[PDB]
């Protein structure tokens, strides 16, 4: 229609055609689809300046015919003008797309030895943390633990509990919440031991932590190691309900033969 | 749900079947067929 | 405003003069104003007349370099023209008879939907106004009950002379149906009917349409034989096939419980 | 005087109180996307409505329930149901106390009221209704004089409650899809409202982002009544939008209410009328014909068989309309029996006194497409007859039989009559004989065994159907 104009080899005229189709893509929408390799050649141009925003509204047509995911690519090589905007309908259904990208990218990537990862890129992990100042401008916690376990990682999971006001009631709930949900112990006993160094980071010295991570991440020498701390003590309350909690609730074997330990 | 758009825009109704070959046809047929025995 | 930038109206172009003016000019329309996505004073829409009509001129420069795409997208620019917003335009002397032309390459690139959003379009002023359009849709009605018995002799009425143009790949679409259907379609045809029918009498025309049947002539005859070979039948492909359909039949049968 | 107080008291009552009351029931039955028992119902009774009588139409004495249902338009514990039995009890403003109209005058803060009153507490088919049901039955007053921006205006408070619905509550409504059901039929009163005077500038592109809060996230009934919009006011204001769908053409998940998906059917087939492709569009337009069984005596049904068989008579061959002359259709003359009756004819003077003459009712028509083509439909028709009565015929008797003055012309017919297939003729190009003749093996060899497996595949797919049926008690 107003897109086969292009023949030109300056792009002002392309700039004046995509100024004409942020104003008219309100009846149009049909025509790109037949513009498509137009869309791809003005896209791989480099020099041409017009190649992030024709991604840009590549990403809104296919988005209305139904091509999401290479409207999710054009979103990520769309620059700093995709970036730029975080408060409409469009961009929350494609965020929630790119996240949904990023988290079934997480959990594929989570079960690799120690790397041979797919490439996470830049633009859906800094979304991640953009939401997460999102969720510090909210000062929402349970949406800020739902982002931070949708990561599936210790990355911004660790910057909630790297927050202020904190309360431990609700960090030591979320234990129970991670205890009844993470299907595997690849993470779910990391999470648990990364939230009981979260708690010896608290400063009251804490003993539900290691209470619970004994008996499920089955530690012998950190029983042996908050004895020590019993050495340094001198309490009795300091060696009494957590040797109970263990004493009526562990292995049968663990006690009897960390106790020479 | 009946509308939407347009509230705005034995009888000879089964003889009407070979009434389409009695109207424009045959109506002067043993006047012709008829006259078959002395025409020629 | 820009005084008058045709004052060699009846000069169009010898050269390409005021086809690079007109490059420049109506780059000139697309930095003022940009097209017509704007609701306008009305005089910046008096230069938007002008711009249609430098548009049809540079139509015309587009059928007198034969660049087809740039045409007929200088012509969907002025049909936008036309789907331009504001009926409340100024009328230009080729107002009806571009929609001819539209309607003449439209028929001729064998485009049916497009001929029917033609006659949907506008429809209503098509029937009586504007004798180019109904001399093409009467000439389309030629060419559905008796088409080969009045094409030159349409041809014999254009006055206004940037019809044969189009009519000429209209009689393309003629040589090609010649090609498909006076031959390989019949028996045999002596050589006078293709000397009526193929004009010029004896060209390397009518022989290459001859020889591109994929078949050689004998004196003054052109027989149409040697076609639909062996009655095939398909002899038990079928038979299997459709067995590996009550596969998935079976399969259905499978679903269900 | 006393007879027009009993009746609206008593049929009122029991629309709102049903619908209220089992609208809380539907929305704290906590999961119902099919349920909805007394949504379709109260659309069967505002349908009704429209026949009935109305909110108030104005029924002599004062029009007061306008000033009655939505002041204190709040719906607290539940001494707010005794709020509407005093608004039951309060129904006698018209016979007992000082008689106050507030139509048409204090509507706009009416209007304001369901805002002007406290918290909505999730039920939004009740202020739907009070931002439909007041000023679109008073369409049916038709001035559309100063009131059409009135209509417009509770509409902008739908679009209030569209606000509401897809800004509001956010986890799982479900009577987001009984407010489509509301929303589709007040855009029908936005046709009702700007369609009498202008085009719907807001809902064009809202019409496209109203499918796009409706696309895939919450898409249910929206998609294909808004796609009646976008096949409805997209035919008289022009095409090319039927083929914006054709990259993005998305129908629904399962078929809808059997008038909705009828006329959808029909409305698809009257467009592929003008794209003169006639074989999808003989059975979408059989079936919209065929399940649509419910019109007004008035007609309605002989409106969509007269716009729908005009193609159909233009396939070369129809059955006769015999099945469907209807007397008001007779006075109407609103397909022509006549037209057909000249299609089983060879004529041309008085097929083309059926065009001249009566290019008045071809005004109503606005299909002018059918002529140019179906006088080549009339000599169509009358080859196809002598070529199917004749075994072999010569040019010599049909080419100047129906006068085409020449062999050639005849050829040129009979060319495109192979071309498309309908006769198997052969002309020797000799001494001017068409030395026509017919195929053979017309036998049950191999044709119907191969259109068994279309007879079977219809035959399965409606064993499926039965097992999908079977599928949802």
């Amino acid at each position: 229609g107003i897109i086969s104009l292009l023949d030109e080899d300056e792009p002002q005229l392309k700039e004046f055609a995509l100024h004409k189709l942020n104003a008219v893509v309100n009846d149009f929408w049909a025509e790109i689809s037949e513009s498509v390799d137009k869309i791809e050649v003005l896209y791989e141009d480099e020099g041409f300046r017009s190649r992030q925003f024709a991604a840009l509204v590549a990403s809104k047509v296919f988005y209305h015919l139904g091509a999401f995911e290479e409207s999710l690519n054009y979103a990520l090589g769309a620059g700093d003008l995709f970036n730029v905007n975080d408060n409409s309908e469009y961009v929350e259904t494609i965020i929630a797309k790119c996240i949904d990208h990023y988290t079934k990218q997480c959990v594929e990537n989570a079960d690799l030895p120690e790397g041979e990862k797919k490439p996470i890129d830049q633009r859906l992990e800094g979304i991640v943390n953009k939401m997460f100042q999102r969720c510090l401008d909210d000062h929402k916690y349970k949406q800020a633990i739902g982002i931070a376990l949708e990561t599936r990682r210790l990355d911004v999971f660790e910057k909630t509990i790297l927050e202020s006001n904190d309360v431990p009631g609700m960090l030591a709930y979320s234990l129970k919440l991670c205890m009844s949900l993470m299907q595997n112990k690849q993470f779910r006993n990391k999470v648990l031991r990364v939230l009981v160094k979260i708690y010896m980071n608290l400063e009251k010295p804490d003993f539900i932590n290691v209470c619970q991570c004994l008996i499920f991440l089955d530690d012998p020498q950190a029983v042996s190691d908050i004895l020590e701390k019993l050495v340094k003590e001198d309490n009795l309350l300091m060696a009494y309900q957590i040797c109970f909690d263990l004493y009526e609730s562990a292995s049968q074997q663990f006690l009897s033969s960390v106790i020479q330990n | 749900m009946s509308e939407k758009k347009q509230p705005v825009d034995e009888d000879n109704w089964d003889d009407d079947n070979v009434e389409d070959d009695f109207s424009n046809q045959l109506r002067a047929e043993l006047e012709k067929h008829g006259y078959k025995m002395e025409t020629s | 405003m820009y005084e008058q930038l045709k004052g060699e109206w009846n000069r169009k172009s010898p050269n390409l003069s005021k086809c690079g003016e007109e490059l420049g000019r109506l780059k000139l329309v697309l930095l003022e104003l940009n097209f017509l996505p704007t609701t306008g004073t009305k005089l910046t829409k008096q230069q938007l007349i002008l711009a249609r009509d430098i548009l049809e001129i540079g139509a015309q420069w587009s059928i007198l370099r034969k660049d087809i795409p740039s045409f007929e997208r200088y012509m969907a620019q002025l049909k936008c023209y036309y789907f331009d917003y504001k009926e409340q335009l100024p009328e230009s002397a080729y107002m009806h008879q571009l929609l001819g032309l539209n309607l003449l390459f439209l028929l001729s690139q064998n485009r049916v939907a497009e001929f029917h959003t033609e006659l949907e379009r506008l429809p209503a002023k098509d029937i009586q106004t504007n004798v180019y359009i109904k001399h093409p849709v009467s000439l389309e009605q030629y060419l559905m009950e008796g088409s080969y018995n009045k094409v030159f002799l349409a041809k014999g009425n254009i006055p206004a002379e940037s019809y044969t143009f189009f009519i000429d790949i209209l009689l393309d679409t003629i040589r090609d149906e010649i090609a498909g259907c006076i031959e390989k379609a019949y028996e045999k045809i002596l050589f006078t009917e293709a000397t009526r029918i193929l004009f010029f009498n004896t060209p390397k025309k009518m022989t290459d349409y001859a020889k591109k049947r994929g078949w050689v002539l004998g004196p003054n005859n052109y027989y149409s034989f040697a076609s639909q070979q062996q009655k095939p039948e398909d002899t038990t492909i079928p038979s299997t096939e459709l067995a590996k359909q009550v596969i998935e039949y079976a399969r259905q049968l499978e679903m269900i419980v | 005087e006393p007879p027009p107080p009993p009746a609206p008291q008593d049929v009122e009552m029991k629309e709102e109180a049903a619908t209220g009351g089992g609208s809380t029931g539907e929305a704290d039955g906590k999961t119902a996307a099919a349920a909805a028992e007394h949504s379709q119902r109260e659309l069967d009774t505002v349908t009704l409505e429209d026949i009935k009588e109305h909110v108030k139409q104005l029924e002599k004495a004062v029009s007061g329930k306008e000033p009655r249902f939505v002041l204190r338009a709040l719906r607290m514990l539940p001494s707010t149901s005794r709020r509407l039995n005093h608004y039951v009890l309060y129904k006698a403003v018209q016979g007992f106390f000082t008689s106050n109209n507030a139509t048409r005058d204090f509507l706009l803060p009416f209007l304001e009221e369901p805002m002007d009153t406290e918290a909505d507490l999730q039920f939004r088919p009740r202020t739907g209704k009070a931002a439909s049901t007041p000023l679109l039955p008073e369409v049916e007053a038709y001035l559309q004089l100063l009131v059409v921006i009135f209509m417009m205006n509770s509409k902008r408070y739908k679009e209030a409650q569209k606000i509401s619905d897809d800004l509001m509550q956010k986890i799982s409504t479900q009577n987001r899809r009984a407010l489509d059901l509301v929303a589709a039929k007040c855009y029908y009163y936005h046709a009702r409202v700007y369609e009498f005077l202008d085009k719907l500038d807001v809902v064009r592109s809202f019409l496209h982002a109203r499918l796009r809060t409706a696309t895939l996230r919450h898409d249910a009934d929206g998609q294909a009544t808004l796609l009646n919009l976008l096949l409805r006011n997209y035919l008289h204001y022009s095409l090319y939008d039927q083929a914006e769908k054709l990259v993005s053409k998305s129908v629904f998940p399962e078929q809808a209410n059997n008038n909705e998906w009828a006329r959808y059917l029909y409305y698809t087939g009257r467009i592929k009328a003008i794209q003169l492709e006639y074989s999808e569009a003989r059975r979408t337009m059989t079936n919209a014909l065929r399940k649509a069984p419910q019109h007004t005596a008035v007609g309605f049904k002989q409106t969509v068989h007269k716009l729908l068989i005009v193609v159909e008579l233009l396939l070369g061959e129809i059955p006769d309309r015999l099945q469907f002359r209807q007397p008001s259709l007779k006075r109407s003359l609103m397909p022509y029996f006549l037209l057909t009756q000249a299609v089983r004819t060879g004529n041309l003077a008085k097929f083309n006194q059926v065009l001249d003459q009566f290019g008045e009712k071809f005004q109503a028509d606005g299909t002018y497409t059918l002529i140019i083509r179906l006088r080549h439909n009339v000599i169509k028709t009358g080859v196809r007859m002598i070529s199917l009565s004749y075994s072999r015929i010569s040019l010599a008797d049909i080419a100047q039989k129906l006068q085409l003055d020449s062999p050639e012309d005849a050829e040129f017919i009979v060319a495109k009559a192979i071309r498309d297939g309908v006769i198997e003729a052969s002309i020797n190009h000799e001494k001017g004989y068409v030395q026509s003749k017919e195929m053979i093996d017309i036998y049950s060899t191999r044709e119907p065994q191969l259109a068994f497996h279309q007879r079977i595949s219809f035959c399965l797919d409606i064993h499926n159907m039965s097992v999908k049926a079977m599928r949802f008690p």
